[PDB]
């Protein structure tokens, strides 16, 4: 179980995402009608979202 | 949109660039390619800081049937946001750029679903 | 009303609607002005004559950052009654329509305090 801890400590100091452990989110301010825009985009969980 | 102004912000002071205005109205209708059918116009020039100039134009583009229209803001910015066109827009002293046109939401989920 | 339903009747058999359904729905993707931000959904297809169809669709819209949706059945409703549409879609065969959606009395009232 070594190779595995390794692994997922590089991952979490990663911004690729793959449970990155600093994810956080921030709301932004904007105005209708552009909330149908956005719209995430690479690796963005839509359960996250 | 149809109004196409963008904001350009440069790092350099109010008095210069009045002072060489025309070179850089000429300098940024280079950057645009050059050619006889577009012509920069300003629409304003204002101090931001002690060594930062806000300055708005817009670009007029005539047809071959010698009508003249604004380019579109998105359009225009859209061009000078390309990377190389950025990087020339740098070496004028530009450090930024802004369009008036609030994007719908779908123009939005379009941007970000192709950033590039 | 989020469920976008809309029926349809043909003055078609049922083997017919059925047999070119392909050309059939991109015929009203195409009258929905062919964008790929729409995709026209068929929910059923009911005899109701001989030479009478039902077909219930729906219309799936995509916004810029790649978010999908139906179209509000009051909505595409009101899109496929506007004059030169209604003539559109009679060419296909189409000779009713119907959304579900009850109406409210306010809305009644103001469909007919402007019925155009």
């Amino acid at each position: 179980p070594i190779p595995e801890q390794i692994k997922l400590i590089v991952d979490k100091w990663n911004p690729n995402h793959p449970n990155c452990a600093f994810k956080t989110y921030l709301y932004n301010k904007v105005d209708e009608h552009t909330v149908p825009l956005y719209g995430p985009g690479p690796n963005e969980d839509p359960k996250e979202w | 949109d149809e109004d196409g102004l963008i904001s350009l912000i440069f790092n350099k002071k109010e008095s210069d660039i009045r002072g060489q205005q025309q070179q850089l109205v000429e300098s940024l209708h280079k950057v645009l390619g050059g050619h006889q059918t577009l012509t920069v116009n300003v629409e304003g020039v204002k101090t931001k800081a002690d060594n930062q100039t806000e300055v708005i134009i817009y670009v007029v583009e005539r047809s071959p049937n010698g009508t003249s229209r604004r380019v579109g803001a998105s359009a225009l910015f859209s061009y000078f946001e390309q990377a190389h066109i950025k990087a020339n827009m740098q070496s004028l002293g530009v450090t930024g750029a802004m369009a008036q046109t609030e994007l719908s939401p779908v123009q939005i989920k379009q941007l970000i679903q192709n950033p590039l």
